[PDB]
């Protein structure tokens, strides 16, 4: 029952500044370091720091010393990581991880922070309609900035064959994906389907009914 | 900063063959206090690391005893007895003995199983979508085996070129496959100007290629 939830995707212009939250659980909070590690793009893991939040001692890697800063919130059992004078090469995604005895037991989901000027932008949801087998449906999430949309399926309860795809760079410089369920044909008159669409940045929340589109003139 | 380096794979794992992956640091990983803080790590696609075995040898609580490690000083190895489905992945040794702490670059897993020809579906533009003025197509390979594809839009049977873009999964980490979304995008104008849309796939899996198709406005 140890837990770590980390807060939601950030994007800053370069020059500013991110504050990245890291929700404990379940534990005793002071018996246990807390460090954080960032993994850029399709790159490996780095050590950025560490918080006792017995006394709030910290220790940073010598090239974050001065631009990091973590701190913990025992009221909220909450660590932060805040890091300033962003620069392109901070995208990444930033973790925090709970050490046992120098061992890194117990690691947050990752909070994406994309460093860019270019404008934010939320995307569209559009359904891809179904067409005794299998059939396929899902929901293409069109022309956003910056990563990540996160794509459920019935808030949650649909999660066997859900193929939630990379988004591709378009040549406008927008993201786009699809996400797709196969389910029972059969499921297809009674069962509802919803894909739950959610892009931070923007602050979008979709909710998009996907049905077979009617043959009815 | 002790440098910890890994070796990669030559080729995928069989499922249920043995797999063995390498990491040495650039100095002895003992402390002074009798450890030796060498721990491996596993990232399955898209999820954040997870212990495996800490302090060389020992396993993370539920972690299966398929897994296991050895090794001393400046050499280590995990080792997995039979490859599951499961462990795709990429696999991270890091040490504790000093700070920094620091990382290998990783190992990749890739699991070989037998091949697999996908399912084809063809998605039609949405009529929402259509009224911006735009015409999504979308094509879906549905768990296929091994990873190599070739997705041919034609249009009215007028081989497309220059306006697809295409997106695979990660290799899945229940039955070992891919799967591939491939999108066509026209104006609404060059959409309304032609009737019969279809995808056709090429793959290991398939006799001869698949077409799936549709045509503008019928059921």
């Amino acid at each position: 029952q140890v837990q770590l939830v980390q807060s939601g995707a950030e994007v800053e212009k370069p020059g500013a500044s991110v504050k990245v939250s890291c929700k404990a659980s379940g534990y005793i909070f002071t018996k246990y370091w807390v460090h954080w590690v960032r993994q850029a793009p399709g790159q490996g893991l780095e050590w950025m720091g560490m918080i006792d939040p017995e006394d709030s001692s910290t220790r940073y890697a010598q090239k974050f010393q001065g631009r990091v800063t973590l701190t913990w919130d025992t009221c909220s059992t909450t660590v932060y990581m805040e890091m300033s004078s962003l620069r392109s090469e901070d995208t990444a995604i930033y973790y925090c991880a709970r050490a046992d005895r120098q061992d890194f037991d117990h690691w947050g989901q990752g909070t994406l922070v994309t460093v860019s000027s270019a404008s934010t932008k939320g995307p569209s949801v559009f359904p891809l309609a179904p067409s005794g087998g299998t059939a396929a449906l899902g929901c293409l999430v069109k022309d956003y900035f910056p990563e990540p949309v996160t794509v459920s399926w019935n808030s949650g309860a649909l999660t066997s064959g859900v193929h939630t795809f990379p988004a591709v760079l378009q040549s406008s410089g927008l993201y786009s994906l699809s996400s797709v369920v196969t389910v029972p044909s059969s499921s297809l008159g009674t069962q509802t389907y919803i894909c739950n669409v959610n892009h931070k940045p923007s602050n979008t929340k979709v909710d998009k009914k996907v049905e077979p589109k009617s043959c009815d003139k | 900063d002790i440098v910890m380096t890994q070796t990669p794979l030559s080729s995928p794992v069989t499922l249920g063959q043995p797999a063995s992956i390498s990491c040495r640091s650039s100095q002895s990983l003992l402390h002074s206090d009798g450890n030796t803080y060498l721990s491996w790590l596993q990232q399955r696609p898209g999820q954040p690391p997870r212990l495996l075995i800490y302090k060389v040898s020992n396993r993370f609580s539920e972690v299966p005893d398929r897994f296991s490690g050895s090794g001393a000083g400046t050499d280590f190895t995990l080792k997995i007895s039979r490859v599951e489905a499961e462990d795709v992945g990429i696999y991270y040794c890091m040490q504790g003995t000093q700070f920094p702490r620091t990382f290998g670059q990783g190992t990749k897993l890739e699991i070989e199983r037998t091949v697999a020809a996908p399912s084809v579906f063809i998605f039609p533009p949405s009529d929402e979508q259509l009224k911006s003025g735009t015409a999504s197509v979308v094509c879906l390979l549905n768990n296929f085996y091994p990873r190599e594809a070739k997705v041919q839009w034609k249009v009215d049977n007028a081989l497309q070129s220059g306006n697809s873009q295409e997106s695979v999964t990660e290799q899945d980490s229940k039955d070992s496959t891919y799967s591939l979304s491939s999108t066509l995008t026209l104006s609404k104008a060059d959409y309304e100007k032609h009737k019969v849309y279809a995808c056709e796939v090429t793959h290991q899996g398939l006799s001869s290629p698949v077409t799936k198709s549709f045509n503008r406005g019928e059921c």
